[PDB]
């Protein structure tokens, strides 16, 4: 009924802390998001992952970021975590230079694309917007 | 005073 | 034989579909705050779901957005957990 | 002293965004048979968050869609859980 | 687990709640969707399934789209001071995003709405359920090992 | 035979 945990490796942290962009997509800077990755930084490492951080990334380079680590080898990983800090919109998340959809970032982690990954748990937080609507709160 | 994201 | 390709994945957004999530410049967003004083105190004793059900508790009941713009003022925000696990998660032994 | 409005509400969908949700023309849909199972055995003592975790391994594994058809044919499903509730849910005391 | 105390809904009321269950079996032919069968084995397994926790359980039968609609509308207008929680469960036909009534289609979103806090006061603070059987979309997954 | 929803 849980996860077996019994690894070398918790696992690896992938963190990709977006606050400055191109003037194109029109986005302001998100200030405090460099609070918010150090944060994360110390409570996942305390965790136990082996967390690394990526600045204003692009669209390419979060792709590739992605990509790359489903390629790499977690046989002796319990499990992946992936943070991603940025604007956002409904189904998608902005890199510096533009969107792109949040699925594609995580396809690569689907059990037919990393078998080093199968069965075991695959973590995504994302702090982003997914829309326009505001809660209004009640009483 | 907050920012939306 | 199998195991279906899309199960085992664990979304964690800070806000539910087509809202606006909220960040504070000098303390950081709402959704990380929380996160993070939850996990830094029971990140190793707790089943991942409880420790993102708390979060979407603190997040819910301690925030409420500050802004000069009367359309912007004293709003809330709820996180949302989209999980396909098929096990407990636990971080620790 | 305010709530958010989206907040408690939880979603169990019997299959992920964008896929088929199978269902048996003589024991009835995967996702009911397996959360009635579950729930038989264990509403009255689990989480709810753990009885839909055990409900997402149990359409998992123990399913596996059969049909003359090729293109249909040895197919799997995984279920779905959107959580905004901030407390642990208990269907008893 | 251990049960701690502030972290779980308060169960303390004379009743658990309702449970609504709408069964779609039938569709117009003009939906193009085919009879579900088996359905009927998942309505009567869910109703005891339900009853059996505390539910004060109801089936509706092949709902058009406006009977969902009105139906779940009305379930937020009565009063739920006195219940725990509530519950509905769907079972029909589905697109992403969307279910079927008899009828045609219908979002999943504003059946739902119905029990914002700010919609249904009495069920505020209160757990509120949905599970639903029905496709998203019509992606295969093949699996894998 | 399994159907589809």
């Amino acid at each position: 009924y849980q996860y077996n945990m019994n690894f070398e490796k918790l696992g690896k942290c992938i963190i990709i802390n977006n606050k400055n962009f191109d003037k194109v997509t029109g986005m302001g800077v998100r200030n405090g998001t460099d609070k918010d990755a150090e944060a994360l930084f110390k409570c996942f490492r305390s965790l136990g992952f082996d967390v690394i951080v990526y600045n204003d990334c692009s669209c390419a380079k979060m792709q590739d970021l992605l990509k790359k680590a489903s390629e790499e080898d977690h046989t002796n990983a319990a499990c992946f975590a992936c943070i991603l800090l940025s604007h956002g919109e409904e189904n998608v998340i902005y890199g510096k230079d533009g969107v792109t959809p949040i699925k594609d970032l995580t396809a690569h982690f689907r059990g037919d694309r990393c078998k080093t990954l199968l069965e075991k748990p695959k973590l995504f937080f994302i702090q982003a917007c997914r829309g326009t609507e505001l809660d209004d709160g009640i009483q | 005073l907050d920012e939306s994201x | 034989y199998k195991i279906p390709v899309e199960a085992d994945f664990l979304f964690a957004y800070s806000t539910v579909p087509g809202y606006y999530s909220w960040r504070s410049p000098g303390r950081g967003s709402w959704f990380v705050q929380a996160l993070c004083s939850i996990l830094e105190e029971h990140g190793k004793d707790l089943e991942i779901m409880q420790i993102l059900t708390r979060v979407n508790d603190r997040v819910a009941r301690h925030f409420e957005s500050q802004s000069d713009d009367p359309h912007f003022h004293e709003k809330k925000q709820i996180p949302c957990v989209v999980s396909m696990l098929t096990k407990e998660l636990y971080f620790s032994q």
